[PDB]
């Protein structure tokens, strides 16, 4: 089995380019330069608290993501012995 | 017909009274029954968005009289198909949770060792028979643990 | 040449991947062949 | 005859009752406490920002910031991904069982519509006085 | 769950039934397509008088009912038969109320619109399913090998089809049907058989031909030289031990019957075969599409199971494509449930809820809702 | 470049051969695990 080598290459490398630019389609809308320089003195700051919430939006987002694939990961453990236990080819 | 008996059946006064109120605002001119568009008015009440398609495929499933409209009996029907769903994902929700409590060890079994502990955890005073007692009876596969699906069966009823 | 130069190194590599991917699959058979004439 | 015997399986529902009962309790525990450390992970991964002086500071801080976002975003979108691959792993997983047993209790994918309960709040807003579950209603003295 | 295990997969056929439910691997149930009216009155034993006998129960009994089969060619040609064919899925062989079950259905390439607004009619409104769903065969089986263009060359027990698909859209105006398959093929073997000295007499020495046919039956690559092979006589030859001991003996015929499906002229047929149908189908497709076609030349049915039939395919059309061009005939082992198991993937899925046809769908907009 | 080219179409064309010498044996594979799993 090694005329399926050539099966690898294009399909992992097809897959993974396809993925890239995608992300990057995505996270570059998500994204408004930091235009504002120098337009104001007092603007940096009811700017840069912004920017903080911004980020803390996405932290906390993130946070719950993880947690959540955590969660997740679990009820594929539980749900895989589920099968073996579900098997008895009897 | 026989649906919005075992229905009505389910319900009770207080039920019907309200599903009833519920349905009045439904239903705008009052006529008797929730059309393709006095429901989505409400939906979107509700917060949702329903297309053509997904409005009727809502209103037919409890259309027994194929109207294409909804009465106050087909609509207790559907609450109470609803009712129905709603306690049984509340429930399999919590097992599923008091499962992931009890495992803690994340084998996604509960093995006699566990089920002591969560046991003697309880206030109630248990000596160990009783404890490998419920595994033998808990245990169907006897393979020394509890899956999940065992674990359901196992609490099905308890509380 | 460089287009075809770049076309050749992706089928021939395409391909030791091909010939490999058998290997194992003409192998898992004549064990699931043999099993069956057996049983 | 085995005439006892009826006392011994009354025995495994109260201690199942006496388990489930504590599950719950312990249920929120974990829940409340969990959340707890979620607070203290954003404790210092994002303190309560401070705004420095006036010129330089504010400017440097908005550049920091900025950038930070567009890492932290990232994270937050590869993480998003990680979740997607795995929701799908187990969609598999919950269909590899499907036809294998047919429905079977606790689908991980949860298909839920608003409860009728939510409804009859969310319409009469004040008066939606039942404790809707199960139990049913017959005559009581 | 509500529909996920709930969705029915019904392919009617014409000799057979496939039917079970969307989530399985294989049909729950599988029977012939026949409806048998008593020739005479009385019972069986503890039974009551009956009026009618569907599946094998009409097959079983034959000597004493007149059968007959609601599906000539694919085409559902009695609505009465087949109400009673359905009636009988539903409730005795999957034993489900139709009543809560979403149905997904098949029918056959050029099904006339006015059979798929009947069977419409008769699925919502006298067995009042919830919703209800019609898919075209060949379009189920190129499905069920992953793909959506590619040419199904499809053959079950009264017809062959080649259905060219392209982005799931079946291709009207180059779909060809052959009327000879399986059937046809059963009724040649006999003749080859009792023409090699022998004789099917009684109705167990009918049915078994057919057994014959489908365990020792090949489609050998170059019948030419398989014929000279048959005559130098090689260990070529099979025996076949019959419902008793009388071992019956067939060497070469055992080929010369798939061969007929190359070859319409061992049966008097005028028609063009298999393999040259397949072609003709193609050069009657768009230009530009024909190199995806001939990659992917799916095969269906229990006809298309006999041995051999794949690698006489690949050669039969290579040899008459242009040299440019990549021939490649996929045959899968599960071939003769391939248009359920598309049912079953397809109806089972996640993204197929939003095509149901449904009693508001229907109430309110008539037949027409699922003809398309 | 003729060079190169010669050389990607010996291998494309060991290809295609490959690739299909496969489809048969993963074939002749489905159906010699399904007939054991049934006998
Ligand atoms: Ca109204
Ligand atoms: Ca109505
Ligand atoms: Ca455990
Ligand atoms: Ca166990």
């Amino acid at each position: 089995s090694y005329s399926s080598y050539l099966a690898k290459a294009d399909q992992k490398r097809g897959k993974k380019q396809t993925a890239r630019e995608t992300k990057k389609k995505v996270l570059a809308e998500r994204r408004k330069p930091l235009n504002i320089d120098h337009l104001n003195e007092d603007k940096l700051r009811d700017k840069a608290k912004e920017l903080w919430d911004w980020l803390y939006q996405l932290q906390t987002e993130k946070y719950d993501f993880a947690e959540q694939i955590k969660r997740k990961k679990y009820e594929i453990v539980t749900l895989r012995n589920r099968i073996d236990q579900a098997q008895k080819h009897s | 017909t026989d649906q919005q008996a075992e229905a009505r059946a389910f319900l009770s006064e207080e039920m019907i009274a309200e599903f009833k109120a519920a349905f009045d605002m439904f239903d705008a001119d009052g006529g008797g029954d929730i059309s393709t568009k006095e429901l989505g008015t409400v939906m979107r009440m509700l917060g949702q968005n329903p297309t053509k398609e997904e409005l009727d495929a809502i209103i037919e499933e409890v259309d027994e009289d194929g109207s294409g409209t909804i009465d106050f009996e087909e609509f207790l029907v559907m609450m109470v198909r609803q009712m129905k769903e709603d306690a049984k994902g509340k429930s399999e929700e919590e097992l599923a949770n008091c499962f992931r409590i009890f495992d803690k060890n994340a084998d996604g079994f509960i093995d006699i060792e566990e089920l002591g502990e969560i046991l003697r955890a309880t206030g109630e005073h248990v000596t160990e028979e009783d404890i490998e007692d419920l595994m033998k009876d808990s245990d169907k596969n006897n393979d020394g643990r509890i899956d999940f699906d065992e674990f359901l069966k196992m609490m099905e009823g308890v509380q | 040449v460089t287009k075809l130069e770049k076309s050749i190194d992706d089928l021939e590599d395409e391909l030791y991947a091909q010939k490999l991917k058998y290997k194992a699959i003409s192998e898992e058979l004549d064990h699931a062949l043999n099993d069956m004439t057996s049983i | 005859e085995e005439k006892k015997r009826r006392a011994a399986t009354a025995r495994r529902q109260h201690l199942k009752s006496a388990m489930l009962q504590l599950a719950v309790t312990e249920i929120e525990k974990e829940a409340a406490a969990k959340e707890v450390e979620k607070q203290n992970y954003l404790a210092e991964h994002s303190p309560p920002l401070s705004l420095p002086g006036s010129m330089q500071e504010l400017q440097e801080l908005s550049k920091k910031l900025h950038a930070k976002i567009d890492s932290v975003d990232e994270e937050r979108y590869d993480t998003e991904v990680k979740l997607q691959k795995t929701i799908k792993e187990l969609e598999d997983l919950s269909q590899k069982l499907f036809d294998l047993r047919g429905k079977f209790k606790r689908p991980p994918l949860r298909r839920v519509r608003m409860s009728a309960d939510a409804m009859l709040r969310a319409l009469l807003g004040s008066k939606h006085k039942v404790n809707m579950d199960l139990r049913a209603n017959l005559k009581q003295v | 769950d509500e529909d996920e295990t709930t969705a029915l997969v019904c392919d009617n056929g014409s000799g057979l039934v496939k039917a079970g439910f969307a989530g399985d691997d294989a049909p729950r149930a599988v029977f012939p397509s026949i409806v048998g009216r008593p020739r005479h009155q009385g019972v069986m034993v503890g039974m009551g008088q009956k009026d009618s006998y569907v599946g094998d129960e009409a097959q079983s009994k034959r000597g004493i009912l007149t059968l007959k089969y609601p599906i000539e060619h694919g085409i559902i040609t009695n609505w009465d038969d087949m109400e009673k064919i359905w009636h009988h899925t539903f409730y005795n062989e999957l034993r489900v109320a139709p009543e809560e079950h979403p149905t997904l259905l098949t029918e056959a390439p050029l099904n006339p619109k006015a059979n798929r607004e009947k069977m419409t009619q008769i699925m919502f409104e006298t067995f009042n399913v919830p919703a209800m769903y019609v898919a075209i065969q060949a379009v189920l089986s190129l499905y069920a090998s992953g793909r959506t263009t590619g040419i199904v060359l499809d053959s079950g027990d009264g017809v062959t089809h080649n259905v060219p698909i392209y982005e799931g859209y079946a291709l009207p105006h180059a779909i060809m049907r052959l009327d000879l398959a399986g059937r046809d093929l059963t009724d040649y073997l006999m003749k080859i058989l009792t023409e090699r000295g022998y004789s099917f007499v009684t109705t167990a020495e009918r049915e078994i031909v057919r057994d014959i046919k489908e365990k020792l039956c090949y489609v050998a690559l170059d019948f030419e030289n398989e014929m000279a092979t048959a005559a130098s006589s090689s260990s070529l030859e099979k025996s076949y031990e019959l419902p008793d001991g009388q071992v019956i003996t067939i060497g070469n015929e055992r080929f010369r019957c798939p061969e007929t499906l190359f070859q319409p002229s061992f049966i008097g047929m005028e028609s063009a075969g298999i393999h040259e149908t397949t072609y003709n189908s193609i050069m009657k497709c768009d230009i530009d599409i024909r190199k995806d076609l001939y990659a992917n030349n799916v095969m269906s049915g229990g006809t298309t199971m006999y041995p051999g039939i794949a690698d006489r395919m690949q050669k039969e059309i290579t040899a008459l494509a242009p040299s440019t061009m990549k021939i490649k005939i996929i045959a899968p082992p599960e071939r003769k449930y391939s248009v359920w198991i598309g049912g079953s993937i397809l109806a089972s899925l996640s993204t197929f809820q939003q095509m149901w046809i449904t009693k508001q769908e229907y109430d309110e907009a008539g037949p027409s809702i699922v003809h398309r």
